[PDB]
DNA sequence: AGTATTGATATAAGTAATAAATGCAAATTGC
DNA sequence: GCAATTTGCATTTACCGACAATATCAATACT
RNA sequence: GUAAAUG
């Protein structure tokens, strides 16, 4: 049955309405089965297989798979409840004294509410699933993990029934928890075996335990393998019934539940953060903080506008593409059916390296052709379940606050041809507008949009025959469509025009395809408003024009200019790329330097965009270095301002980095007069979204367990701050947080006027008869997000939040300012009767403030009065011009670049913001 | 007589890469007395002595000088050390090889297809009176060379299928001290049981007197070590330096065997053998439990086990029918 | 005093070490 | 103050030479 | 660790 299909043939808007609730309601329940987890269906299962086997009175053993696991979870509860009621025993008592007790209860409060049935099925289906998953097979996974991923399946577990109404637990308690159930589970782990005797040369009946723990040396170290038993991987290899207990993600076929919370939102039965938080207390904290504060409400309406497309498949590219799928032949983009990887001759020392190099080769092919074809095998499968159905697609934010599908596999963030196998559910009235934008989409499509529109639709108009011919004969035409960049897109669209001409009236004719209204290097569009700079917001299509001025173009221009130099000054490589220098490269290396990019993946992806070119066949890295050396050059020398506010970002970076706190240090850290930097970069979007920085140094530690010491990184643990990472990190996450800023911001604006907007970060979707309307839009947000002096306003709200912090500097002795600063330490040497101490001299600097912090007369006078050593450095001006020996300085942060006089009104008339 | 290298000349040089060596005669030949090396060859002018990592080459030298040996080698890569050896012995019946004995492919090359050296080759009867080799692995960055050195012997796929030949072997102290510890003293490991299984050993020098405290009293007492100062290594950076006299011994059990249990019960060397058998394979713990008769080495540290019991342990390890491979890995 | 905690060294043994070569030099911290 | 040393935007999927390493033991910090 | 995809 074809939903879709049913949908579309109804032509009146009411049963359309009714026709979409009663699919909500019937796939209510679809959705639940879906996001089912198998902790209570295994056992089921496993208790009906027992029975059915104590009925039926014959042994099988190719059938007593789940009879033996029905066993050990008998032989394994009892236990568990033996130790839960150790805990309960334990902490319950009134008496708090520790009287040299050998018992740990840090576990123990862990594991206290619920964990007694349920835990066995988890134990069990982990183990057995971690077959060989860690490489361990030399048969059983890595303890290291397997007791971590115990701990986190009773993590998601413990959450499954809240959400059905301690936020984060250690990893060492997560370890813990795993190796005692590990453990646990080993002990009763019991399954018959039969071997041969050599006193007997007989078979020997009896039983041995199922996981034996064993260590194994690599290279050098003990490793803490999990064994399994060798009948067991026999039994389990046959039946091939993993029946695992978490189900994979797949979009949803119910409108997602509205983000309110943090912690809720999006799938029916699952949790799932508003963050990607991947692991971090001080971010879950400040968020939470933020929740309930409630000043996000503005991105959770933004999420909520973004996820509620309703999409489904396309099913003609869905048969187009599951023909040439079938044919399995070496295609465009899939890359089709290899049956073995040859071997090159083995050769009986040059001859040797070059073997070498031709094997490596050919195992990578191998690598990358099978990774492809797996993926593509699981994107096909699911789009071929779920054709003619309604795709919800709920989203979710990074920690930065960019956008994205909770499905990870079959989403619009994919590939060309996954973009194509979708389209928006609605169907809204085409029109003049809509016939002009959608011919203007496939220009675009076709790689031509650094054109004005006009020509975009004369374009669109010439290729009218080849347009009908790739979709009359899909392969084996003309297939016209495979020269464009964007394929399967460029498929469906053509799809879509060639009916429209096989149609008499176009205004008639209604649309599903999704139109790209996309931004050329958003990033610098956003450098442009918060400089100011005309010549930038010039060069980037911000102010109007009758003709688009391409920065890709223009930067290629550039380059292509600064090489001829270079091959009139006699480089040969120069030569011979003097006339292959392409946009598509320019392009991506250009707008990923917004990104904060460093010069290994640029390099990387200028290679990865010259290979298909085949400008070098093999190795594409040693020319594409050479470009990349030229290319920072180009777009350093043309780009000032944006260069300028980043750098004043970097340094305030590298400021607060090395930073120091008042009240934390004044209890000593045990390290003396060397410090420990603790603090991170944090400031608010304008949408008011927390942005803590994550990046510290993690250092792993051995937490004991019951089967071992796993080796283990904490991140609970407190750790001190990675400087050159988060200085590295500081400009790209502050625009890509302006960037989801812009795109929320549109989206509820777009959800307030009543559209559909599916959005990829910068690029925005919708239907070709709302484009004009989702441009006005916006540009309205544009210009009022950049309104207000963003910079001006990060830099005071540093200054707020990082008032009375002390950094620390070096300066030199000798020099006569010191004197008065030799005066209050040799006061507090007197005091301490050694050297003056850092701690003690932040002591008597967080006294100052405290007498000024109690408003009380007497308090604030006397405060005036104390004399301490930063006051010595709050005299002058230009602390950074004054400057050896370690002393405090005040937190000082240079003041924002100069602003240009750039006006987002005079932007707003352009019509190539975003084309 | 050869010429010594002397203490100006190995100061010039620069590029040790990590060994420590010595340049005493007196503590040479102090050390030589202590061996009495003439006692297990009856006939020394036919031996045949394949030094490897020589280094400064003056403790080849002392040894060419003391006995006159028939043929002799020297095995190195170092491009600096090589050179000084070169420089150093031009003419002198030391034939100065250049390979390096990290590979077994040398040694593989070495011995028969290009018939560089030619080992006499003796039954497992008596102690070799025709090959010997002389190995300073003073460099603490390759001491696992050292384990393989010695597994070698069991495997008997090194020149030790040649029979039974002395290897007089420098080593860091601190290695020294893992090989010959005593059963319950802390640097009991795989190095002291396969010392214990494939040979007997006799410390002969040490550096710092401190560290004396760490081997075996009795062993000490046994020994009566050559000290010398430790102002005689030339890179004084580097760790005391201790010599050790290994005699490969007659043996009967499975090698690959005896190294799986042996390296599968050592990793847990401090709880007792009660426990620390189920990591050798499933059921292990209660089987053995069952089969063992000697209550007391149920109870006996895994540091306390001597090579006799370890023996006692592979024997019924191969009588268990459910023995799991031990090429599992 | 006396347990408790943290830092260091070994473990296997062919994913070697030494120093000789290279790099992206620039932003970083070694001392 | 110098000097040599370490490594870099966000997310997602699949794969394998292969990944967060573990056990004493001593030196010292806690009630 | 390697490879691919997306902005």
């Amino acid at each position: 049955i074809n939903f879709f299909e049913i949908y579309n043939s109804l032509p009146t808007l009411e049963e359309k309405k009714a026709f979409e609730s009663a699919l909500n309601i019937f796939n209510q329940d679809r959705q639940k089965v879906l996001e089912n987890r198998a902790t209570e269906a295994a056992r089921e299962r496993w208790k009906h297989d027992f029975e059915e086997a104590k009925a039926r009175g014959d042994i099988s053993i190719e059938k007593n798979l789940n009879v033996k696991l029905w066993k050990w979870y008998n032989e394994m509860l009892p236990l568990v409840k033996e130790e839960i009621n150790h805990c309960r025993s334990l902490l319950s008592e009134k008496l708090s004294d520790k009287k040299g007790l050998n018992k740990v209860d840090t576990n123990r409060l862990g594991y206290g509410p619920y964990l007694t049935l349920i835990d066995p099925g988890k134990m069990c289906v982990i183990t057995i699933l971690e077959l060989l998953k860690l490489n361990s097979t030399g048969e059983g996974m890595r303890t290291a993990r397997a007791v971590i991923s115990v701990g986190k399946a009773i993590e998601m577990e413990f959450r499954s029934e809240q959400v059905l109404k301690k936020i984060l637990w250690p990893q060492s308690i997560r370890a813990r928890i795993g190796s005692v159930l590990i453990s646990m589970l080993i002990q009763v782990a019991k399954v018959s075996v039969q071997g041969v005797d050599p006193v007997t040369k007989a078979k020997v009946h009896g039983e041995a335990p199922a996981f034996a723990h064993g260590y194994q040396y690599h290279n050098g170290s003990k490793l803490g393998v999990l064994k399994i038993h060798k009948t067991l991987i026999r039994q389990l290899n046959g039946e091939r019934l993993i029946a695992s207990v978490q189900p994979q993600l797949l979009p949803m076929l119910v409108e997602p539940k509205p983000w309110v919370n943090w912690r809720s939102g999006g799938y029916h039965y699952t949790q799932s953060t508003l963050l990607r938080t991947k692991d971090s207390p001080e971010q879950v904290a400040y968020l939470k903080a933020a929740s309930d504060n409630g000043d996000i409400d503005r991105v959770y309406d933004g999420l909520n506008v973004l996820g509620r497309t309703p999409w489904t498949v396309n099913r003609k590219v869905f048969d187009v593409v599951s023909q040439v799928w079938n044919k399995g032949e070496g295609f465009l983009d899939i890359p089709g059916a290899q049956d073995e990887m040859v071997l090159p001759p083995a050769p009986p020392p040059s001859i040797l390296r070059a073997w070498k190099l031709q094997v490596k080769t050919i195992a990578n092919k191998f690598s990358s052709d099978r990774s492809n074809r797996c993926d593509t095998n699981y994107k096909l499968e699911i789009a071929r379940a779920f054709l003619g159905e309604k795709l919800y697609f709920p989203h979710n934010l990074d920690f930065r606050g960019r956008a994205y599908p909770l499905s990870p596999h079959f989403n619009h963030l994919g590939n060309d041809m996954s973009r194509g196998l979708l389209i928006f559910w609605h169907g809204k009235k085409l029109g003049p507008s809509g016939l002009k934008w959608l011919k203007i989409h496939l220009s675009n499509l076709f790689g031509f949009d650094k054109l004005p529109l006009k020509d975009r639709v004369a374009f669109t108009e010439s290729h009218l025959q080849d347009i009908k011919d790739s979709a009359e004969n899909p392969l084996t035409g003309d297939r016209w469509w495979t020269t464009a960049d964007k394929p399967w897109q460029a498929l469906a669209t053509c799809f879509e025009l060639n009916e429209v001409m096989k149609m008499d009236n176009p205004e008639e004719f209604i649309s599903h395809q999704p139109v790209h209204q996309d931004g050329t290097c958003n990033g610098l569009q956003h450098y442009a408003a918060l400089g100011g700079d005309v010549e930038g917001a010039t060069q980037v299509n911000l102010v109007p024009s009758d003709k688009p001025q391409d920065v890709y173009a223009h930067v290629a221009r550039l380059v292509q200019k600064r090489l001829e130099i270079a091959a009139e000054k006699g480089d040969e490589n120069a030569k011979i790329l003097k006339d292959k220098i392409t946009r598509k490269v320019v392009k991506q290396t250009v707008m990923t330097n917004v990104y904060g990019v460093t010069y290994v993946g640029a390099t990387f992806q200028i290679a990865k965009q010259l290979s298909p070119i085949f400008d070098d066949r093999k190795e594409s890295l040693d020319f594409s270095k050479y470009l990349t050396k030229h290319v920072f050059s180009a777009i350093r020398e043309l780009f000032h301002s944006a260069h300028l506010i980043q750098d004043w970002l970097g340094e305030s970076a590298k400021r607060i980095s090395k930073s120091i706190r008042l009240d934390v240090d004044e209890k000593s850290f045990k390290n003396g007069n060397k410090p420990d930097f603790m603090s991170s970069v944090i400031w608010t979007t304008p949408l008011g979204l927390p942005i803590v920085q994550p990046y510290r140094e993690e250092s792993k530690k051995q937490v004991e367990t019951n089967l071992q010491t796993v080796f283990i990184s904490d991140p609970f643990a407190v750790n001190p701050v990675n400087a050159r990472r988060q200085k590295a990190g500081l400009p790209p996450n502050f625009i890509h947080s302006l960037d989801a800023s812009h795109m929320l911001l549109s989206a509820a604006e777009c959800g307030k006027q009543g559209l559909d907007f599916a959005s990829v970060h910068d690029s925005y979707w919708t239907h070709a008869s709302d484009i004009d309307t989702m441009n006005v839009v916006l540009r309205e947000q544009f210009i009022k997000l950049h309104e207000v002096d963003l910079v001006l306003r990060l830099k005071e709200e540093f200054d707020q939040r990082y008032k009375n912090y002390v950094k620390i500097g070096k300066l030199k002795r000798s020099t006569d300012l010191a004197q008065k600063i030799i005066r209050i330490r040799k006061d507090l040497s007197r005091k301490l009767g050694r050297s003056t101490t850092l701690a003690d001299e932040i002591y008597f600097e967080k006294k100052r403030q405290e007498l000024l912090n109690s408003p009380l007369i007497e308090d604030r006078n006397v405060g005036e009065k104390m004399v301490t050593t930063v006051s010595l450095f709050e005299d002058i001006t230009d602390l950074d011009a004054l400057e050896g020996m370690s002393v405090l300085l005040p937190l000082r942060l240079p003041e924002i670049p100069p602003k240009g006089d750039f006006d987002v009104t005079v932007l707003r008339n352009s019509q190539y913001f975003f084309s | 007589s050869v010429p010594i290298p002397g203490i100006k000349d190995i100061s010039k040089l620069k590029f040790f890469y990590g060994f420590k060596y010595l340049w005493n005669p007196t503590v040479y030949n102090k050390i030589f007395d202590k061996l009495d090396l003439t006692k297990t060859y009856k006939h020394p002018e036919e031996l045949k002595v394949l030094d490897l990592y020589p280094g400064v080459g003056i403790q080849s030298a002392i040894f060419y000088n003391k006995y006159c040996p028939r043929q002799y080698s020297l095995l190195e890569k170092r491009s600096s050390l090589y050179k000084f050896l070169n420089a150093k012995f031009e003419g002198s019946p030391l034939q100065i090889l250049k390979r390096d004995p990290y590979d077994w492919s040398t040694y593989s090359n070495l011995i028969d297809e290009e018939r560089i050296f030619v080992p006499e080759v003796q039954s497992s009867d008596h102690i070799n009176d025709k090959f010997l080799t002389v190995a300073n692995v003073t460099g603490e960055g390759s001491e696992g060379l050292i384990m393989q050195w010695l597994s070698c012997i069991g495997n008997k796929n090194w020149l030790y299928r040649f029979g039974k030949v002395k290897m007089l072997l420098w080593m860091p102290s601190t290695t020294a001290r893992k090989l010959l510890a005593r059963p319950g003293m802390h640097s009991r490991s795989k190095c002291s049981v396969v010392r214990e299984a494939f040979t007997d050993t006799k410390l002969i020098a040490i550096s710092d007197a401190n560290e004396l405290k760490g081997f075996d009293s009795q062993c000490i007492e046994e020994w009566d070590p050559i000290l010398f100062s430790a102002a005689e290594i030339w890179p004084t950076k580097g760790k005391p330096i201790a010599l050790v006299e290994m005699d490969p011994i007659d043996f009967d059990f499975d090698v690959d065997n005896w190294d799986y249990v042996t390296r599968h019960l050592m990793i847990l060397k401090r709880t007792p053998l009660n426990t620390v058998m189920d990591s050798l394979g499933h059921g292990g713990q209660q089987y053995f439990n069952s089969r063992i008769t000697d209550k007391d080495l149920l109870k006996k540290c895994p540091i306390d086990l001597t090579n006799d019991e370890f023996i006692y342990l592979t024997k019924l390890f191969m009588e268990w029918p459910f023995k799991p491979d031990i090429l599992m890995d």
